[PDB]
RNA sequence: AUGUCGGCUCAUCACAUCCUGGGGCUGAAGUAGGUCCCAAGGGUAUGGCUGUUCGCCAUUUAAAGUGGUACGCGAGCUGGGUUUAGAACGUCGUGAGACAGUUCGGUCCCUAUCUGCCGUGGGCGCUGGAGAACUGAGGGGGGCUGCUCCUAGUACGAGAGGACCGGAGUGGACGCAUCACUGGUGUUCGGGUUGUCAUGCCAAUGGCACUGCCCGGUAGCUAAAUGCGGAAGAGAUAAGUGCUGAAAGCAUCUAAGCACGAAACUUGCCCCGAGAUGAGUUCUCCCUGACUCCUUGAGAGUCCUGAAGGAACGUUGAAGACGACGACGUUGAUAGGCCGGGUGUGUAAGCGCAGCGAUGCGUUGAGCUAACCGGUACUAAUGAACCGUGAGGCUUAACCU
RNA sequence: GUAGCGAAAUUCCUUGUCGGGUAAGUUCCGACCUGCACGAAUGGCGUAAUGAUGGCCAGGCUGUCUCCACCCGAGACUCA
RNA sequence: AAACCGACACAGGUGGUCAGGUAGAGAAUACCAAGGCGCUUGAGAGAACUCGGGUGAAGGAACUAGGCAAAAUGGUGCCG
RNA sequence: GGACCGAACCGACUAAUGUUGAAAAAUUAGCGGAUGACUUGUGGCUGGGGGUGAAAGGCCAAUCAAACCGGGAGAUAGCU
């Protein structure tokens, strides 16, 4: 099964009207390190909810 | 006649002395509290709104809390309306118990059926399967033809096809009331009713009778 | 749970040994016959000098099934085999004079009281 | 439908799943902290925590059960000599899962799972 | 009667 | 679960004797031939037990008038008047369905001597 | 290049009606028919033979309707028949070959753009915002029927036989729900066992051999399991039956007027449903700053403010393709663990005793036990932050000042 | 047109007729002869054994089916 | 065989030699040795439907053009 | 022993899959032959109205009722 007519650039754009990404609503700030992090995830320096939880 | 809101507790059996096992659904019917009364003057129809159960105060939004506050009833887990027959009367704040069903022989029970998700035509519509063997190519449970030819050159509305099954409102009519235990807040009805254990049920006196 | 093509033993002394159900009577598209139901049968195996002959087409009542019968308290009675009693095609009365093996109380009716009375055991 | 069913399949057959969690449970007991995917970490809790529970009550039978479920004498010896005692007065919850980013290769959500007294 | 032969295959040709 | 537990408990018989698969039991059941109630005995080997509170059942097999018969009894049914163990059988398995394909000497169960 | 018979799957309409419903006439006593009128709501066999459609036959059924839909339906299946290439028979032909014929064999492609259809979301709208509960325009589903008993061996009839009307019971087929029971499944639970490899060895275990092969089986899902349904009633009618009644001193169901009258129609039952843009109703909740400029208006901008609520995130669910929907987030049982129970399996391991040994016995209904039940903050569900604003146009009426 | 064979890999009429098998058999087996249009090395008729050969019947067996249910994997679906 | 023949780092093809252990008649087959590898997208999810499998109450060819497919049988010794 | 059962090896009867394939003929499960009119390596010979053919108009480099390449050649085309 295949198109009988070439779809327009208009229709292409309409289909892609739902393809947009969502930015991360809000990042959190660790209360000790001050680093930004995804909520409920550890920071890059291994902090979570103030506590140093992992090395590196 | 008004109904009550209850909760499907589960199924069991009642043995009778004459040696019959009656399959029963156990419906827990706590006090239904009237939250609002609707009348012709203001609303254009007669009905009561009832709540039942409980709700943690922090889960009750301010709009909901204000509604319960006006009635002067504790917040329940939801609101349900029942249309009033011409004879009936109720007041805001009033409790209605399962004693309501004391003399009722048959009830209708409305619930949300269990959710089967996306179901095929075999399960959803009892379509017959095609041959398992004798050369069938990739078409064992598929629906077969879905229309005619150039006339009408379309598929008719309401064609039975795969789709969401269950997780919808279902009423089972004319179930026998086996027992009404006011003290335990229990209604026993004979037979199965819609929904999973724990689900809300609406119980009304049977319309057919 | 007897259907067309099901082979049954015979629980009587009609002379038949094996019979085959060729029709479940009593409704359009009726699928199954259980204990107490009338079926149309053909005789597949018969004793030399019996009241019935191989190839005869008559009726029978199912008296024992492997699927069994449920009772009002939820109990079940299952038998090791399927068995029927041959009936006259018109009168629907037993052909044999003796019943072999147990039968159930599902037969307790004006129609099959002769079978009940002749049966060595009723469950 | 999977109403009320427990257990993740994790795109493996049963024998592979069992082998993997046996290995992973060994890793966690040895290292006390490992990085894995978040669903694997969530499933691992259901394997390791019963092992630690078993190790609280030291007996020949329990050591043999643990061996049957780990197939590593070093792991059994550590369960019964170190971890059992360490968790003697803890009613479950021997592990914690800490979510930590996405894997470069395949964007899998990753987590650390560690013993809580590490 | 039939108005068409039962479908058949074509011989391979260098495609591009 | 307390609600259904309570409903179930109030219907349960308190006088159910202990029995195991492989036991020979006699079950007395009420039979109603019109007005007259009477007890009919069913004696056989217990080949299966379903323990499930009020929903407990047991299956008894016998050979009757040339015919194998199984009856599944609902243990707490009022239809069942009484149960009595006539002989204690020695078997390994919970369910003795393998007896269905056995007859005579082969279907014999050793007695549980204690 | 518009794929062709039949089958399968899935249908949908007509009515010239097969059944069921209503009725007139009968060469209609009754029962049972004949015939014609009205009626399309629902229903409307399984097999043997054959490629068959058909047909014949067997046995059912209330009935096994007739047609239209590309002789409905191959981008849905089949490929038996029939239009390829092989081969043979009869026949025709000197022959190549051929057939008012026959016979054996013989590749069925397509990831769906658009319409359509089944489901399920996102956007914006609905005139301040928000959370709920509704009304119900409108739409869809459903609508089958047997047998027995009572009425009554009554009415009818010389007998034989044998009712209407009305009532009760129990079935078949179909549909909906459900898992208490009976069962299936149950590669996540327990056990038995063959071969082999390993854990130093013994003992005990694990891997692999379709889950190695098996026996049981929890929860869930489920049918063969077991609950429930089709209606009554009402309105307006069909054919039909009438009442009163002239035109036409009579007669006349009809012209005026009035009454009955069917599974059809409109309701009544079930479900969807306010994008019903004709965007409805009810209840509740929230927001009561300052200033500047301009082409002066439903204008723009700055600062302050950020509510109700929402969303995100996290723990998740008998909710689920994803979205969505539901629960819960420490003021906490949302999930996992843990504790207790239940259930399943069937008396673990170790030790002791007996036996030459295989093994048995005792400790012991032992040990282990998934998805179940009841508890329990041990682990994970964060302080925040994000979106959403700051009293809501004009006109006209009425009522208040 | 002999022997032999014959509704046949051949028989149009034709599902011929009779018998057997099935509850029911346009196929099958045994016959009949009315051979449309068999027939003697483009061999006739038989034939043990053999056949991934054609037709038919029976036992066993079964999800082929009545009528499907559940489960395990690989895809489908979501993310990179 | 990713280096040869197959347009490809392609389920294909490619002559000769070597051949351990336990079970086994065996170079079959299962599990292993020496030795060699996990197949150059992954992660989740646990719908329909498709593919490849497992089990199935009662019935047992009723399926179908046709038992197609599946299920079944399956070894050795002795008797027969 | 053109004997039997059965691997290697040689074949290719059935089914499913695949059909913009993993593959311009395969994969999976079954299947036939398997001391012979067997199978296979290396090299050689037969040439296009010619070869070769246990005969299918089969095969002669994925091409066959007359190979492929170049030429006559811009054949001819009352046809599109
Ligand atoms: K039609
Ligand atoms: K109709
Ligand atoms: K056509
Ligand atoms: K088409
Ligand atoms: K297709
Ligand atoms: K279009
Ligand atoms: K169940
Ligand atoms: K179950
Ligand atoms: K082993
Ligand atoms: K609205
Ligand atoms: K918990
Ligand atoms: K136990
Ligand atoms: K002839
Ligand atoms: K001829
Ligand atoms: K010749
Ligand atoms: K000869
Ligand atoms: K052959
Ligand atoms: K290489
Ligand atoms: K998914
Ligand atoms: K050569
Ligand atoms: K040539
Ligand atoms: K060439
Ligand atoms: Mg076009
Ligand atoms: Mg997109
Ligand atoms: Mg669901
Ligand atoms: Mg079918
Ligand atoms: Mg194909
Ligand atoms: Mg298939
Ligand atoms: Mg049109
Ligand atoms: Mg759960
Ligand atoms: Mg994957
Ligand atoms: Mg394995
Ligand atoms: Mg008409
Ligand atoms: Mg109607
Ligand atoms: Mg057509
Ligand atoms: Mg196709
Ligand atoms: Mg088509
Ligand atoms: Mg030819
Ligand atoms: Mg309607
Ligand atoms: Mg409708
Ligand atoms: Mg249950
Ligand atoms: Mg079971
Ligand atoms: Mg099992
Ligand atoms: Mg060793
Ligand atoms: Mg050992
Ligand atoms: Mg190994
Ligand atoms: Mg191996
Ligand atoms: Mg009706
Ligand atoms: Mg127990
Ligand atoms: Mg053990
Ligand atoms: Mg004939
Ligand atoms: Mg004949
Ligand atoms: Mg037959
Ligand atoms: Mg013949
Ligand atoms: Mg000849
Ligand atoms: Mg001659
Ligand atoms: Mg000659
Ligand atoms: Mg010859
Ligand atoms: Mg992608
Ligand atoms: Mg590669
Ligand atoms: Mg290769
Ligand atoms: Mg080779
Ligand atoms: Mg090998
Ligand atoms: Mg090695
Ligand atoms: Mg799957
Ligand atoms: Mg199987
Ligand atoms: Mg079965
Ligand atoms: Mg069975
Ligand atoms: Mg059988
Ligand atoms: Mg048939
Ligand atoms: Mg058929
Ligand atoms: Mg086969
Ligand atoms: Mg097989
Ligand atoms: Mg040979
Ligand atoms: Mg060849
Ligand atoms: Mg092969
Ligand atoms: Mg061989
Ligand atoms: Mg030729
Ligand atoms: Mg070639
Ligand atoms: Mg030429
Ligand atoms: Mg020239
Ligand atoms: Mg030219």
């Amino acid at each position: 099964a295949v198109q009988q007519n070439k779809p327009t650039r208009s229709k292409r754009g309409m289909r892609r009207s739902h393809d947009a990404l969502t930015a991360v609503t809000s990042l959190s700030v660790d209360k000790t390190s001050g680093e930004k992090h995804l909520r409920h995830h550890i920071t890059a320096d291994g902090y979570y909810r103030g506590r140093k939880v992992i090395a590196k | 006649m008004i109904g009550l809101v209850g909760k499907k507790v589960g199924m069991t059996r009642i043995f009778t002395e004459d040696g019959v096992s009656i399959p029963v659904t156990v419906i827990e019917v706590e006090a239904n509290r009237v939250t609002q009364v609707k009348d012709l003057a203001n609303d254009g129809y007669r009905a009561i709104q009832v709540t039942t159960g409980a709700k943690k105060a922090n889960r009750v939004t301010k709009p909901e809390a204000g509604h319960f506050a006006k009635a002067g009833v504790e917040a329940g887990r939801g609101l349900w309306e029942f249309r009033l027959a011409e004879g009936e009367e109720f007041t805001v704040g009033q409790s209605i118990s399962v004693e309501l069903f004391a003399d009722v022989k048959k009830v209708d029970v409305t619930g949300t059926s269990k959710g089967k998700g996306f179901a095929g035509t075999v399960k959803r519509w009892n379509f017959r399967t095609q041959d398992a063997t004798h050369g069938n190519s990739l078409s064992h449970r598929v629906p077969g033809s879905i229309g005619q030819n150039q006339t009408p050159g379309k598929v008719f509305k309401g064609k039975k096809m795969a789709g969401q099954m269950g997780n919808e409102r279902v009423t089972v009519q004319s179930l026998d009331v086996v027992r009404v235990d006011a003290e335990r807040n229990l209604l026993l009805v004979k037979g199965a009713v819609p929904g999973a254990t724990g689900s809300d049920l609406i119980v009304k006196p049977a319309v057919k009778a | 749970m007897i259907q067309e093509q099901t082979m049954l033993n015979v629980a009587d002394n009609s002379g038949a040994r094996r019979v085959m159900c060729i029709k479940v009577l009593g409704g359009s598209h009726r699928r199954y016959a259980g204990v107490g139901d009338i079926i149309k049968i053909t005789i597949k195996e018969a004793i030399p000098r019996g009241k019935v002959k191989k190839g005869d087409v008559l009726k029978a009542v199912v008296v024992r099934t492997k699927k069994g019968v449920r009772r009002p308290d939820g109990s079940v009675i299952r038998f090791d085999g399927n068995a029927c009693v041959l009936l006259n095609n018109n009168s629907e009365q037993p052909i044999g004079t003796r019943i072999f093996g147990p039968v159930t109380r599902e037969l307790r009716s004006e129609k099959f009281m002769k079978i009940i009375s002749l049966a060595p055991e009723v469950l | 439908m999977r109403h009320r069913k427990s257990g993740r399949q994790l795109n493996r057959n049963s024998s592979h799943r069992q082998a993997m969690f046996r290995n992973m449970a060994g890793s966690l007991v040895r290292h006390e902290i490992i990085k894995t995917t978040l669903p694997k970490a969530k499933e691992l809790r259901r394997v390791v925590e019963p092992l630690i529970t078993l190790a609280k009550t030291d007996s020949v039978a329990n050591r043999r059960l643990a061996f049957a479920r780990t197939r590593d004498n070093e792991i059994v010896a550590k369960l019964f000599n170190e971890l059992g005692p360490r968790f003697a007065s803890r009613a479950g919850g021997y592990t914690r899962i800490l979510k930590c980013g996405f894997r470069a290769g395949d964007n899998a959500p990753m987590a650390y799972i560690e013993l809580v007294d590490r | 009667p039939p108005h068409r032969p039962r479908p058949r295959p074509l011989p391979w040709f260098p495609p591009r | 679960s307390n609600i259904i537990k309570q409903l179930e408990q109030e219907q349960m018989k308190q006088d159910v004797p202990s029995f195991r698969p492989g036991d020979t039991v006699e079950v007395k059941v009420w039979v109603v031939e019109g007005s007259k109630k009477r007890l009919q005995a069913f004696e056989g080997v217990v080949i299966a037990i379903r323990n499930r509170g009020l929903h407990s059942a047991f299956t008894v097999r016998k050979i009757s008038n040339g015919e194998g018969v199984e009856r599944v009894f609902q243990t707490h049914s009022p239809v069942v008047d009484s149960i009595s163990v006539k002989r204690r059988g020695a078997v390994r398995k919970a369910k003795l369905y393998y007896l269905r394909e056995r007859t005579g000497k082969a279907a014999r169960i050793k007695e549980r001597l204690n």
